[PDB]
């Protein structure tokens, strides 16, 4: 009845608020807060019995950030296929969201691809870097931004390349944090935070 | 499936 | 400073809402909803740093219901002490809740005590049933209970009358009070307005 | 331990 209706409304509010909170902790570099908010968001998501388009987008955003946060953790498994690395998993999520904002979407995508290779190379995982390359760059003959640059670097089998300093993990994090600032600005006035802010300054 | 929290790679 | 303060305020509102939702799922027998709501409340709790007394009560109610819900679950452990049963833990929390020590409180308290022993005797654990009794104990039917254990009289007119369902129905009555008591809390009230 | 059993 109207009870279930209201619980769905409340759940929508909770999801939005938890995304906002997760976004802030990500931007702030507040690791413990981030993990706790992640846990809350995950449980709230599991509890949902319906999804609007905005809720699906919010879930993708949460998934995207957790994979990005785990990007250097090559022992985190985000896919059933155990070979998929966290940054590859981030890429899969990224393909499902913010495509209408093409310039920022392309920049972030490129940086994630570069770093998906970089984290392997810098660990001395040269064979894994080739395997990641084959997965994220499609047909060997197809052209994609930075692809031919990355093939050259992989083939040289060195743990360090200067190209990776210019397109570094930190560069990737900063462009992503820009997108996060956008989500923050879009969601900073969602019912729960708006209401809670009014209580605080009172 | 895996949602927000990753599986950990195990030794078995 | 101020953002983290708003987050704590919102977390308090979510706790209240999730309690309400847990209570309803418990009342309705919606087992899967209960599980998922429990998981959410736990994470929201795990997320708080400080607590008001009023929030601790809410948490107790949640703990009580989860322990009761796990009453027949054989492998379920709620305490450090591995041998303490769920219904004992429920009883422990039931005593800790700041509330009226009235008619219904004692009925519930005594039904939980009875069933804490009864579950073991339908499980053959006459051994543990006495240890349960030992750990538990001062009620009206105390003596008869202790001898029913000795006689191993699982199907006694006593356990048939003071049954698990009898216990569940008395608890559900209390839950209905909790329901209407905090149905007007912020999040549910706001959500109800939107819908209405 | 809090809400979920072990």
């Amino acid at each position: 009845g109207l009870v279930a209706e209201a619980e769905a409304v409340a759940a929508g509010w909770m999801l939005d608020f938890l995304c906002l909170s997760l976004c802030r902790a990500f931007r702030d570099g507040r690791s413990e807060d981030f993990r706790r908010t992640r846990n809350s968001a995950e449980a709230i998501i599991h509890g949902l019995s319906s999804l609007t388009a905005c809720q699906l987008r919010t879930i993708y955003i949460c998934q995207f950030l957790t994979r990005i946060a785990a990007g250097k953790t090559l022992d985190a498994q985000f896919e059933n296929d155990e070979r998929i690395t966290p940054l590859e998993s981030a890429l899969m999520i990224w393909g499902s969201i913010e495509k209408e904002h093409d310039k920022l979407h392309e920049e972030i995508q490129n940086l994630i691809k570069i770093q998906a290779i970089a984290v392997c190379m810098e660990n001395g995982n040269f064979k894994e870097a080739e395997e990641v390359f084959e997965r994220i760059f499609g047909d060997p003959n197809s052209h994609m931004p930075f692809k031919s640059k990355l093939l050259m670097i992989i083939s040289q089998k060195d743990t360090f390349h200067s190209f990776f300093q210019h397109f570094s993990y930190n560069h990737m994090m900063e462009k992503i944090k820009s997108y996060v600032n956008y989500v923050l600005s879009e969601k900073s006035s969602t019912f729960l935070m708006k209401a809670a802010a009014k209580v605080v300054e009172s | 499936k895996i949602l927000l929290t990753p599986r950990r790679r195990q030794r078995l």
